[PDB]
RNA sequence: ACGUACGACCAUACCCAGUGGAAAGCACGGCAUCCCGUCCGCUCUGCCCUAGUUAAGCCACUGAGGGCCCGGUUAGUAGUUGGGUCGGUGACGACCAGCGAAUCCCGGGUGUUGUACGU
RNA sequence: GUCCUAAGGGGGGCUCAUGGAGAACAGAAAUCUCCAGUAGAACAAAAGGGUAAAAGUCCCCUUGAUUUUGAUUUUCAGUGUG
């Protein structure tokens, strides 16, 4: 089986948030089938997680640490909105030369 | 007047199921699951102990949305296929069981088609790295020298990494910081038990009849209790996966259904209510 | 703050130039069916390290007054918020709030679908870890109108319930969920939420085979009523903060 | 069912209280009477609440306590019982199976005098139980104990009246 | 189907009482030398699983009193806003709509469920 | 006019106000035991849902009274190991 999906428009991704977005067009079928309809989007949820790992496997830096094997990710690019805007009991003794309290 | 009125049961609020069943510590569980020191996402297994009195129950466990999951499990009822037949809630039994699961959880991972995204993103300059995990006992109080701390010794010494101190292990000094070895050793191989055989039957002979009277009805001597164990864990690295057949009665799956179904009492019906 | 405990909290609560992950409130109206309640459990699972829960009914009108969704963030801190309620015009409404300081930034309520809903429990697969994020895919022709519309309005907002906690460095073993959003343009269409547990096959190249099955509930949602957010406030909602 | 050997009564605890009122040398004399009579460490108990009236204040030492157990217990309830030749009353049981007595001389205990000490008087208390107990103290799956299991007032007087052979009035 | 150990919902699960529990498992229990902690081996800890028992815990069922959880009813009704339609000095008179209650009433119920090990 | 190893932190144990029944002095109010006890006490805040095997109250340890580093923020520096 194949690792490379075609499609005419290509993918956009956002390996910060983990995020890949499909904008060619998901033909559900017109069917009253549950069974075909999951299968359909089972198989476009088959090519999103193929295009997210392929993406994830190929163009970050992989480092194998004693934690395990680690990807460094680069920093999210999709806009988000915030949620906050942008910003004594002590003396001395002469005749003992130390410290006492009251 | 009476407090336990309408407003009382309606204000009421129950706390978790397990909580009242006095089972699970919720406010250690949170603390267990949803913190770490690192956000890479990765899995957390978590070894449960637990100890019955006629029983010790390890598990590797996995907590999730649904429920948790168990990974692996060791019994001190399957130490009587390895040898181990008397003192099964003991601190040795309890070593022997943290060093059974360890060596089912290395057996199982293949450490002793579909394959890992880390075989598939494998570097030539990595090597291969030992299972982590934390421990978890529930609510048991632990002084120095607690047996759940030799299932612990007993996962470490089989191959799971377990981040931990040595402070709490039999024979440490709290005044010297230092740990004594041979009362370690001591306890490794149950000579506290036998310590106390040899006591009890020099001071009170009744007394070591009645506590050990299994002991001496199967010829199980105190000497001979450091070697019976040591042949354990030989056997216990040797074959991981022993197959045990307990002493009580056994049947099929659906013949303990339907043994059941007759001893069980049906709800009434509403016609019958 | 004298308590030091009420400091921390206080300086908690206090705004910084890196954020804090989101916290989401999920609080449940007068009059609400049990399929909402199960929806709003479910979605509660996907989010337990960072969200609150209220176990009581509120006479909350969410589009017509809310002053009380105010006053609940600024005593939770919770930038999120889900809304349960149920009526003979819309008979499963889950209401989805975003807040920006302390105000109600944006609101859009999903309508779900009844006769489709299936819950996690439902589905008899091999669960997602409590605290680890899952990957999302977002697939469809409705996502990238050129004008802000409520789709994608829904998008940033499923991304921002899903976003968990930001991590420059994630390890390979986390990447065993994804959460999958379909919604086309077009009489309605229809967002459906799908979760898929992911399964890793050996193809005779470096890059692995992917194989998904279903994990998560599954939602079909209907958009409705939405509130876009005043403009001046929504430029500062996204005024980026110079990490030092 | 009631046959049952594990429904039989037995002591729970035995505590001997003494209350001087006011802290200094009577405490610690009367702490020297508990460890006399029990061979134990004992225990200073300090006050809830101030009142002016009765001389006692937040925080401050007013009572002695020791709690007596094993077969010491039942030799001590026994010496207690002597002083009160075995004579009691139906007011003095609880409801749920406890019972005790005041007295106001340990010299009647058996304890010899002596002028440094003097004489004090005690509280004496004993708990009652069945084999069972465990249940409601243990740390792990603590829970209740049933009704059928509760003492009532009508056993523990009976088990009085069969065990010291006294008299309840 | 039952029991045990981790759990998910967190009263349909809570408060009180009664009845029963085959098997195993929990549980009560027996002893304080060692580890350990207390005024007290109550708790905790250490040893025993041998001896006694389902009395209690636990589970199942039942019973009153509440409490709690659902669905219909209320009702698209009170209430709150817009829109004009002509009249009403005007307010508004009704009308059209958008949202959208609650009390009362009736009917049903008094826990499901994930993993592992056993019976 | 006396007494105070300061606060805080972590861990462990316990449940409070009040009412009823009782007990030599003890009698509305001194001390102890049992039961009923959603908090009706206390600690903080100013809930329109704060806390009950705790956030309350008692024991063990710390009391070290403001630790170190940073090519990173903001400000300052004719005394720039900043």
């Amino acid at each position: 089986l194949p690792v490379t999906v075609e499609k005419p428009t290509p993918y956009t991704f956002d390996l910060g948030l983990l995020l890949a977005n499909d904008p060619n067009p998901v033909n559900v079928p017109k069917t009253t089938d549950t069974q075909v309809l999951e299968q359909h989007l089972a198989s476009v949820a088959r090519d999103g997680a193929q295009v997210l790992i392929n993406q994830l496997l190929t163009t970050t830096t992989i480092t194998a640490t004693k934690d395990g094997v680690l990807l460094t990710l680069p920093p999210p690019t999709t806009p988000l909105p915030r949620e906050k805007p942008v910003p004594r009991n002590l003396q001395y003794n002469p005749t003992t030369g130390q410290w006492e309290r009251k | 007047k009476l407090v336990k009125n309408s407003a009382y049961y309606s204000r009421f609020q129950t706390k978790f199921k397990r909580r009242r069943q006095g089972k699970t510590d919720y406010y250690a569980r949170k603390r267990l699951i949803t913190q770490a020191k690192n956000k890479y996402n990765a899995p957390k297994y978590r070894l449960v102990v637990r100890f019955t009195n006629r029983d010790i129950i390890t598990q590797m466990v996995t907590s999730e949305i649904n429920g948790d999951k168990i990974f692996a499990a060791a019994y001190s009822h399957e130490l009587r296929a390895y040898g181990i037949n008397h003192g099964l809630t003991n601190w040795a039994a309890a070593y022997a069981t943290g060093l059974l699961l360890a060596r089912r959880v290395l057996a199982k991972l293949g450490l002793d088609g579909e394959y890992t995204l880390t075989e598939a993103a494998e570097t030539e300059d990595g090597e291969r790295r030992p299972f982590k995990a934390i421990l978890d006992v529930g609510l048991a109080r632990t002084s120095t020298g607690a047996r759940v701390f030799g299932v612990m010794k007993g996962a470490s010494d089989g191959g799971i990494f377990i981040p931990h101190s040595e402070n709490r292990f039999p024979g440490y000094d709290i005044e010297t910081e230092e740990l004594d070895t041979e009362v370690l050793k001591k306890y490794i191989y149950g000579g506290h038990v036998a310590e106390y055989m040899e006591t009890l039957a020099d001071d009170d002979e009744e007394r070591y009849k009645s506590q050990f009277v299994k002991y001496i009805e199967d010829d199980v001597e105190a000497d001979s209790l450091e070697e019976l164990y040591a042949e354990a864990h030989k056997q216990i690295r040797a074959d991981p996966f022993r197959k045990y057949v307990s002493d009580a009665p056994k049947k099929s799956k659906e013949e303990w259904k339907a043994e059941s179904l007759k001893y069980k009492k049906a709800k009434l019906s509403r016609e019958e209510r | 703050p004298r308590n030091a405990r009420s400091k921390r909290a206080l300086e908690k609560r206090a705004p910084k130039i890196v954020e804090n992950p989101k916290t989401c409130l999920f609080l449940r109206g007068t009059t609400c069916s049990q399929i909402t309640q199960d929806a709003m459990n479910d979605l509660y699972a996907m989010r337990q390290v960072h969200a609150k829960r209220f176990h009581k009914k509120n006479a909350i009108h969410p589009f017509e007054d809310a002053t009380s969704l105010c006053f609940f963030s600024e005593k939770n801190d919770c930038s999120l918020m889900v809304f349960g309620s149920s009526n003979k015009k819309r008979p499963h409404t889950l209401t989805f709030v975003r807040m920006f300081d302390y105000k109600v930034l944006d609101m859009l309520e999903f309508y779900l679908d009844p006769d489709t809903y299936r819950s996690i429990s439902q589905f008899k697969t091999s669960k997602i870890p409590i605290g680890m994020r899952p990957m999302m895919v977002f697939a469809g022709t409705a996502f990238e109108s050129p004008v802000p519309n409520a789709f994608t309005m829904a998008k940033s907002m499923l991304i921002d319930f899903f976003r968990g906690e930001p991590s420059d460095k994630i390890d390979v073993e986390g990447l065993r969920f994804v959460v999958v959003v379909t919604a086309d343009e077009p009489q309605k269409p229809i967002l459906r939420l799908r979760v898929y547990g992911i399964r890793t096959k050996r193809s005779g190249t470096r890059l692995p085979r992917v194989e998904v099955e279903e994990h998560g509930p599954r939602m079909d949602f209907r958009l409705g009523r939405m509130r876009e957010p005043d403009p001046a406030m929504l430029k500062e909602a996204m005024k980026k903060a110079k990490t030092p | 069912k009631a046959q049952n050997p594990m429904r039989e009564l037995r002591i729970q605890k035995l505590v001997l209280n003494i209350s001087v009122g006011e802290s200094g040398d009577r405490l610690t004399r009367a702490a020297k009477v508990l460890e006399q009579l029990s061979g134990q460490t004992p225990v200073y108990s300090k006050a809830r609440y101030t009142v002016r009236q009765f001389g006692i204040r937040r925080n401050e030492k007013i009572a002695v306590h020791v709690t007596v157990r094993g077969p010491k217990a039942e030799e001590i309830l026994e010496r207690g019982l002597k002083v009160k030749e075995y004579e009691l009353r139906r007011r003095n049981f609880s409801e749920t199976g406890n019972f005790g007595f005041g007295i106001s001389e340990h010299i009647d205990l058996g304890i010899k005098y002596d002028p440094s000490i003097g004489i004090y008087g005690m509280d004496f208390y004993c708990c009652m139980t069945r084999p069972g107990e465990r249940v409601a103290k243990r740390r792990r799956c603590k829970s209740r104990i049933g009704a059928s299991h509760r003492i009532t007032r009508e056993e523990t007087i009976r088990w009085f009246k069969q065990r010291f052979d006294g008299i309840v009035r």
